[PDB]
């Protein structure tokens, strides 16, 4: 819907339509893959985990 | 992305980074601040629910008390601990990263009044002043009559 | 080669640069037998990005900085759409080809050492577009100059905007609002929307088409105490009724069609109404804020200058407010949101007695039950009350013998001294239909009463007009009323006045006034009475020549 309809759209202010663009770039199985377990390692904070 | 800093409980309402917003559609009014594109703080225990609740439901792991974050000096040390923390997390780049998703992830709006994302109307407006030719009632500007209209 | 001193320095040198190469990058349009051909284009997004080309020692920061604190502010300015149009019509033989290229604000950051410029650094800011037409025929030759552009140009005129790098106002003690006027702008060309060339035949249109209704207003106080900025929309709406400040849907849109023997330049500023809002008391305003309400623009047509004639070094102008408009002054009083607003519900019929109830000045509101004469004297008149009208009541919900409170706080004053110790009476002339405003100062343990009597001849006749009961003739001062208005002395002979410039002396008979003098200039005089040993002057003021008036008697 975006990419056909949002994108070419020149009614529309970048605010959104940018925001939208980068919104979608993500696939949606990078967010299921997105847990605390990376951000931990990128962090070097230990948490429980079991 | 900059997580503001230079924001105090006594900052004054400018209507740009600090507002004062309704709670839903209740009563209640709350005061919010602008750390980051769309993301706002509120130093102020959550309106929806009561401060005091019955001692019967009081769930396990049940520090309970109806007069934390009441005084302007403990949402100040609040607000201060909450910018921070956004900073500490930006600090790296995954952090960044989440920051700048999350700022970037609006939800995502509704088309026009009737349906659809298209494209919107048109409007013609600013007819020319008649002339030799006369009849400039044409020549004028056009317009797309809903802007943003998302 | 300049003639400054050592340093650096930012210098503006105009609108209108276009860029080299980028000429035919957006396209053209063929139109013939008669035909008109419009081609616009909205500077709003993806359009607007400033182009930066920074020197090692002035980066991106430090060009955006020090070029948005002395020239306008792009980066506010660039989230606004603004549309531009050229039109032109073909001879109805021929065929013309007409093509639009962007035109560009050039900023330079320079560093000039030993009258050398030796390091620059360009920032060239999205202005509005140019169009280049011709009218050809198939297989003419057209010069290659026409197509194309091989060094940045400035189609308008040059400039080098260049800056181092380091009387008597008769009023009430009260609140008040001044529209100041329409068509102010910033200097430095910090308001300026954007320059167009039109060439001859051609022409130009730029419209602010509020598809983003955000507008900018600017405010200056004298004290954030107070004075504030919600303070003073507060009474900005109680005074004009102002309901919105940065939102505005007035679309606005400049036309100018060139003749055909030359070309016009035509520049379009975003402009202000300045309102003033002062707190005069005793004759000097102690507080004073400025506010500047976003107005509808303002469009100057200028031809160009002769080819190359002098460019002349010139130093920005002090930052301030130049109004293009015309020259307005409008004052309105407001009700004080200090002082709390008591309602008489019943309309005044021929006599009321109005017992006052904590010791704060405040207001009572009321009207009369018919148009006529009323004496608003107090207990014994030790308060001295002032009285306003409520502007613009009575043309709207209507009751009859009773007090229908439109909320108007836009009050025009009547009469009244300010005097908290004079002793003194109001006559006044009131509308049934208008809504009144009497205030009451400061009060004591005295209940006090404010008594309305119908007046039906003898003090009938000092309408509009405050009576100060002098009972210890020596002279007294007063506060001086405005022009054709009217002041009254009660006193139980030479009789004039010190600083200002009609006079009538009147005998009561406890009253039945009856006049034995007239026309009698007060200014300096000298001449004498020799009245029986109660009488009341009435004085006009003609000149106001002092905030104060002195009233001297001499036996």
């Amino acid at each position: 819907i975006y990419e056909t309809q949002i994108e070419g759209n020149n009614a529309i202010g970048n605010d959104i339509k940018l925001r939208l663009k980068q919104k979608f770039r993500i696939n949606i199985n990078d967010i299921w893959e997105l847990n605390l377990n990376y951000f931990s390692k990128e962090f070097s904070i230990m948490m429980p985990d079991r | 992305m900059n997580i503001n800093d230079n924001l105090s409980i006594n900052s004054p309402v400018d209507n740009k980074n600090v507002v004062v917003v309704r709670a839903r559609k209740t009563d209640t009014v709350f005061k919010a601040f602008k750390v980051a594109p769309n993301i706002w703080v509120a130093p102020e225990r959550y309106y929806g629910e009561s401060l005091s609740i019955d001692e019967e439901y009081k769930v396990d792991g049940g520090i309970y008390d109806s007069n934390f974050l009441s005084q302007d000096s403990e949402k100040d040390k609040f607000l201060q601990a909450i910018i921070t923390l956004l900073k500490r997390i930006n600090s790296t780049n995954a952090g960044e990263k989440l920051l700048s998703l999350i700022s970037t992830a609006i939800p995502f709006p509704y088309g026009y009044i009737g349906g659809g994302y298209y494209a919107p109307n048109m409007i013609t407006f600013g007819s020319a002043p008649k002339s030799n030719k006369k009849l400039n009632s044409l020549i004028s500007s056009t317009i797309p009559f809903p802007y943003a209209g998302y | 080669t300049i003639d400054l001193a050592d340093g650096n320095y930012v210098v503006s040198r105009g609108d209108g640069w276009i860029l080299s190469r980028q000429n035919q990058i957006l396209g053209g349009s063929v139109i013939s037998n008669g035909s008109t051909g419009i081609v616009g284009d909205l500077r709003v997004n993806d359009n607007a990005i400033p182009y930066y080309y920074p020197t090692p020692s002035f980066n991106e920061e430090y060009i955006k900085n020090n070029i948005q604190t002395v020239f306008a502010n792009f980066t506010e300015a660039n989230q606004i759409p603004i549309g531009f149009e050229f039109s032109k019509t073909a001879p109805s033989n021929k065929n013309l080809y007409m093509y639009l290229q962007y035109t560009y604000i050039r900023y330079e950051i320079i560093k000039v050492l030993q009258h050398e410029i030796i390091e620059r650094a360009v920032l060239y800011v999205p202005s509005l577009g140019y169009v280049k037409s011709i009218e050809f025929n198939p297989g003419e030759k057209i010069n290659k100059d026409f197509y194309f552009l091989t060094n940045d140009k400035c189609i308008l005129n040059e400039q080098f905007l260049y800056k181092k790098i380091l009387r008597v106002l008769p009023y009430s003690n009260g609140l008040y609002v001044i529209n100041k006027g329409d068509g102010y702008i910033r200097t430095n060309d910090k308001d300026l929307i954007g320059t167009l060339l039109i060439e001859a035949g051609s022409s130009g249109s730029i419209i602010q088409p509020r598809l983003r209704n955000t507008t900018r207003p600017l405010f200056t106080t004298s004290n954030d105490a107070k004075f504030s900025q919600q303070y003073t929309e507060e009474r900005l709406k109680d005074a004009f009724n102002v309901q919105l400040f940065n939102t505005s849907t007035s679309l606005f849109k400049f036309v100018e069609e060139a003749p055909s023997n030359k070309n016009i330049c035509i520049k379009a500023y975003n402009t202000y109404e300045k309102y003033e809002l002062i707190d005069y008391q005793n004759g000097s305003i102690v507080n004073k804020a400025e506010y500047y309400l976003p107005s509808l623009g303002y469009c100057e047509v200028t031809n160009a200058p002769s080819p190359e004639s002098e460019v002349v070094k010139t130093q920005v102008a002090e930052d301030g407010f130049i109004q293009n408009g015309p020259e307005e002054e409008i004052v309105v009083g407001v009700i004080d949101p200090s002082e709390n607003i008591q309602e008489i519900n019943t309309a005044i019929s021929d006599n009321y007695t109005y017992n006052i109830p904590n010791n704060n000045p405040f207001y009572i509101l009321f009207t009369v039950n018919t148009t006529g004469i009323y004496k608003i004297n107090a207990q014994n008149n030790l308060p001295s009350l002032k009285i306003y009208e409520a502007i613009g009541s009575g043309n709207r919900n209507f009751q009859s013998g009773n007090l229908c409170d439109d909320d108007i706080k836009a009050i025009n004053y009547i009469t009244g001294f300010d005097s908290p110790n004079a002793k003194s009476y109001l006559v006044v002339l009131l509308n049934k239909d208008k809504n009144y405003y009497i205030r009451v100062p400061q009060t004591s343990n005295i209940e006090n009463q404010i008594k309305f009597k119908r007046e039906e001849g003898d003090l009938r006749n000092l309408m509009n007009s405050s009576v100060n009961i002098i009972d210890n003739l020596h002279y007294y001062t007063r506060q001086s009323p405005d022009v054709h208005d009217y002041i009254s002395y009660e006193f139980t002979i030479r009789l004039y006045t010190s600083y200002n410039q009609i006079g009538t002396l009147f005998r009561v008979t406890e009253y039945n006034l009856i006049n034995i003098q007239q026309n009698l200039n007060l200014l300096n005089s000298t001449k004498s009475i020799r009245l029986l040993n109660i009488y009341i002057l009435k004085v006009e003021v003609t000149e106001l020549n002092n905030y104060n008036i002195k009233l001297h008697i001499d036996i």
